[PDB]
């Protein structure tokens, strides 16, 4: 469970993908990725949580 | 084929420019003059089963001399000068090995040696032994020669 939720939305700031084997041909085959994201949720699931707590009444 | 060469009889000749008269010492136990060429592992992207062995720089050991403790030498009035700094001369210094005759089978013919240590053997109440005096010297360049290369 994510920061709160099921899942985690968000954005892309950073990716870095640093291939480490070869062939003959050099397919890669090897890959090593460095993924960073952001928490950018919806406006409709960020209103939801809103109401609930202390909805007016 | 001809008989391979034992390693109990050796000269060294040295020639420093303090002292005019090159001088012959005899030694107990030279160490032995090592030779490296220091390669150094390259890996290419798409090759994963050769190796690749880049040559760069070679590398000289070091000329370990053992004797016992004897009369003053101009080896040891030697390095007692340059261990108490008042002098930096190097010499060439001339190894052979000698077959049954006399003839040098084998010759190594270091240049530029430096002393640079000095070891004294232990002092053993109860030891039976002669006082062993180690001395070591680093050279510039190598050069052996001989018929028994």
């Amino acid at each position: 469970r994510w920061e709160n939720k099921g899942w985690f939305a968000g954005r892309a700031r950073d990716l870095s993908v640093t291939y480490t084997l070869f062939d003959r041909d050099a397919t890669p085959l090897r890959a090593t990725v460095q993924l960073s994201l952001v928490a950018d949720e919806s406006f409709v699931i960020q209103q939801s949580l809103k109401t609930q707590s202390a909805p007016d009444r | 084929m001809s008989t391979p060469a034992v390693s109990h009889r050796f000269l060294v000749n040295f020639l420093f420019n303090n002292i005019p008269n090159p001088f012959d010492i005899a030694f107990q136990r030279i160490s032995g003059l090592s030779r490296t060429l220091e390669v150094s592992q390259h890996r290419e992207g798409g090759e994963n089963v050769r190796n690749l062995w880049l040559a760069e720089q070679v590398n000289h050991g070091s000329l370990v001399l053992e004797r016992g403790v004897m009369n003053a030498s101009p080896l040891t009035l030697q390095f007692d000068r340059v261990l108490r700094r008042e002098s930096t001369q190097w010499a060439n210094v001339v190894i052979m090995l000698l077959n049954e005759l006399s003839l040098p089978v084998t010759t190594w013919t270091l240049s530029h040696a430096l002393p640079v240590r000095w070891q004294m053997g232990d002092l053993d109440a109860g030891s039976n032994q002669v006082l062993i005096n180690t001395l070591e010297l680093r050279y510039q360049d190598m050069r052996m020669l001989g018929v028994k290369l």
